[PDB]
């Protein structure tokens, strides 16, 4: 298992790069359409490890083609000069009848038709495999999930990007057990986790903040399937998108190394 | 131990109302409908006042007195909650209970904040700076640039002085995009989005 951390602000370069030297984490992955007017090579020769890309903002599933075919022009340039270890993205609804979510929403899985040819034509664009994150399920299409990422990568040759404490999320909120992605994660090498914090009102419902150290039940499920997650390859991207406090991150990233070691 | 999700089940049943607060007492209190729209409901407040804290000199700490008006007023007039959110917040202050307390320590927060937002989450590749004018800001504007530098120590926004007058907008607010980082052109003061 190769351990990540995300890099998505400027003003976190100079730590990212002590890790990288301390050899805490062993590549970065990038909000890379956050940087889309950098210097392609400039973020390259920033990380002295691979990288891999995360998209957040393509909206893919709902943006006007030219503007989707410019950013996604743009992105294979990056692509050809970072050589990203994977590229990633989204299944995430933005807007209702024209009105930003803030808080983003679960996609209905009933619409897989709509999904699938979204993302076959970003795919396209993208020009290399597209992996696709599962989503910190509040109501019960959590249920729905696993089995439409599964048809989903079938039919469009997708990766799925798995992230563990999302679906620790999914899990706590539904009832929907991690098990049921077992499937996805013995076949995916790629992997996310964080921590989650609550519901301001109610502690029993679990947002994806990524804003804290891994709850426990995040760490037992890594641990009890460590066997299934780990594989030729594998990666696994820690994500710390608030309260990115050094030595908060270090305990997190350490205890992934204590649960998946190097030889 | 889990809560009910009630009358619903998925979130697409509650994509109408993630944005309403006065709707949002239809859907049982000790059901999951209620706490999902609840965290959407503070997904706005906490972008509103968090980034433009003097706001809640105006409404007190529970901002309930600009938040529900004008959640309510955005549902009115269709708006898109899109970077010009803060923007519109400002243009609802103007005709509200408050519009006698607002000053330049009001008006440039709410524009740093569009400004910010707009270049953080745009995602038009052919426009790099956007520049906000105001009635209220006569000779300046605000200019949000999207990073093209991992190294840059200056802010993102800033506040420009003009050496020739610009002509203040139609409306309190106006903007226009620029392609790269110069200001080499005036094309004139385009309306708020929506
Ligand atoms: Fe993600
Ligand atoms: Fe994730
Ligand atoms: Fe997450």
């Amino acid at each position: 298992m190769q351990i990540g951390f995300n890099f998505t602000l400027t003003g976190t370069l100079d730590m990212v790069q002590q890790m990288i030297k301390e050899r805490k984490i062993d590549y970065v992955e990038m909000l890379i359409d956050n940087f889309v007017h950098l210097p392609p090579e400039q973020i390259a020769d920033s990380f002295d490890c691979p990288v891999a890309f995360h998209i957040m903002l393509s909206k893919y599933l709902e943006r006007d083609r030219e503007a989707l075919a410019a950013l996604g022009k743009r992105l294979r340039r990056f692509i050809d000069v970072m050589r990203p270890v994977y590229v990633s993205d989204h299944i995430l609804y933005f807007t209702h009848n024209g009105r930003s979510l803030f808080h983003l929403g679960e996609i209905d899985y009933g619409e897989y038709d709509h999904v699938r040819s979204k993302v076959e034509q970003w795919q396209d664009m993208l020009g290399t495999r597209l992996y696709l994150e599962n989503y910190p399920s509040i109501m019960d299409g959590a249920w729905d999930a696993p089995s439409f990422y599964e048809r989903l990568s079938r039919e469009t040759g997708v990766g799925v990007l798995f992230d563990a404490s999302n679906a620790i999320c999914a899990q706590n909120n539904t009832g929907a057990p991690v098990e049921l992605w077992k499937k996805i994660i013995e076949t995916t090498r790629h992997f996310h986790v964080a921590g989650y914090g609550t519901a301001f009102i109610e502690p029993r419902v679990k947002a994806d903040t990524h804003d804290r150290e891994m709850a426990e039940d995040t760490l037992d499920f890594l641990s009890r399937m460590r066997t299934s997650f780990d594989k030729p390859g594998a990666t696994i991207t820690y994500e710390r998108d608030f309260d990115i406090d050094y030595e908060s991150i270090s305990v997190d990233l350490k205890r992934l190394r204590d649960i998946f070691p190097c030889v | 131990s889990l809560l009910p999700t009630a009358p619903v089940r998925i979130d697409a049943d509650l994509y109408d109302d993630l944005a309403n607060p006065a709707r949002q007492s239809l859907y049982p209190r000790d059901s999951r409908g209620f706490i999902r729209i609840d965290i959407s409901l503070r997904a706005y407040w906490h972008t509103l006042f968090d980034t433009c804290p003097r706001l809640l000199e105006l409404s007190g700490p529970s901002g309930g007195a600009i938040f529900l008006p004008f959640m309510a007023w955005a549902r009115e007039n269709n708006l898109a909650f899109d970077w010009s959110f803060f923007l519109w917040v400002y243009v609802w202050l103007q005709q509200s209970e408050f519009r006698e307390r607002l000053d330049e320590d009001q008006l440039l927060p709410v524009m740093t904040a569009s400004a910010t937002r707009w270049l953080m989450i745009d995602r038009d590749i052919d426009a790099c700076q956007i520049v906000l004018g105001s009635r209220s800001l006569a000779g300046a504007a605000v200019v949000g640039a999207k990073i093209d530098s991992i190294h840059c120590r200056l802010e993102q926004v800033q506040q420009v002085a003009f050496a020739a007058p610009l002509p203040l907008p139609d409306g309190e607010f106006g903007y226009f995009l620029t392609p790269g980082f110069e200001i080499d052109h005036f094309p004139g003061w385009r309306p708020l989005p929506r």
